[PDB]
């Protein structure tokens, strides 16, 4: 979650969401593990690598 | 892609091209 | 000696003007091709201004 930023650098931040440099805007973040979470793992999510 | 700066005033200067 | 200093003069601003590309000015390198080939494009710009 750190890693959304603008000049971020790494897998998921090259990979996946790259912000812009000029990136104007704010970042949510919140916590969601009592319910993105559940019982014997959640594979529901994908990313690429 | 990359947009001009004429055509964005505050915004950034990237947009969507997924 | 007065049309040969302006020869001399006019000479030695342009060796004092080529020769300013070869300094860093605060910057790490002075070949501008190995900023752009050892850093990120997001710290890059700062070492390029
Ligand atoms: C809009 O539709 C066109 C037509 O399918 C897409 O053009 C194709 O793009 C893919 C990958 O970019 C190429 O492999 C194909 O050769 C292109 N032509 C065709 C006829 O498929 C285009 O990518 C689509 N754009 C968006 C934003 O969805």
């Amino acid at each position: 979650v750190r890693q959304i930023a603008p000049g971020q650098t790494g897998k998921i931040a090259d990979y996946n969401y790259k912000l812009p440099d000029d990136f104007t805007g704010c970042v949510i973040a919140w916590n969601s593990n009592n319910l993105d979470s559940k019982v014997g793992g959640n594979y529901n999510y994908l990313y690429r690598l | 892609y990359r947009r001009p700066r004429e055509q964005i005033i505050i915004g950034s200067l990237w947009v969507f091209c997924g | 000696g007065k049309l040969q200093d302006v020869v001399n003069q006019n000479a030695q601003a342009l060796n004092t003007l080529v020769k300013q590309l070869s300094s860093n000015f605060g910057a790490i390198s002075s070949v501008l091709n190995d900023i752009l080939s050892r850093l990120d494009p997001p710290e890059a710009e700062v070492q390029i201004d």
